[PDB]
């Protein structure tokens, strides 16, 4: 069984040699993962590949008031 | 004596008071610095979430 073994290890570098990236999958996965990334990253958030955020925050005005004794 | 009494209750009540004022209000700017420390990490743990 290991000249059945190294026939299937011929086919994964065969498989290994590619110059156009999925020969097999065609339009049908390149439409699938482009529209399931971009539903996932709809419920992600909307952040960029580099922009590094920063921001800052107003505090409660502390007011005052007025009481009369002695 | 119920109006010599009535000298000091005013001047231990305005004492206490007065310095609630600076610690209610030195609260506010410790939970908003934490806050402020906090966050700078969230929203660089989201690309380090978002990219692997």
């Amino acid at each position: 069984v290991q000249k059945l073994f190294v026939d299937k290890i011929r086919e994964y570098r065969t498989k290994r040699q590619t110059s156009g990236g999925p020969v097999d999958a065609g339009p049908e996965y390149q439409q699938d993962l482009d529209r399931e990334l971009f539903k996932l990253k709809q419920m992600y958030g909307k952040a960029d590949m580099n922009t590094f955020p920063n921001f800052t925050f107003e505090d409660p005005k502390f007011e005052a008031v007025e009481k009369p004794q002695s | 004596i119920d109006l010599e009494k009535s000298q000091q209750a005013l001047v231990q009540k305005r004492h206490y008071l007065f310095d609630v004022q600076r610690n209610n209000i030195a609260m506010a700017l410790e939970v908003t610095y934490r806050e402020r420390l906090h966050r700078v990490y969230k929203e660089i743990k989201n690309r380090l979430d978002y990219h692997i």
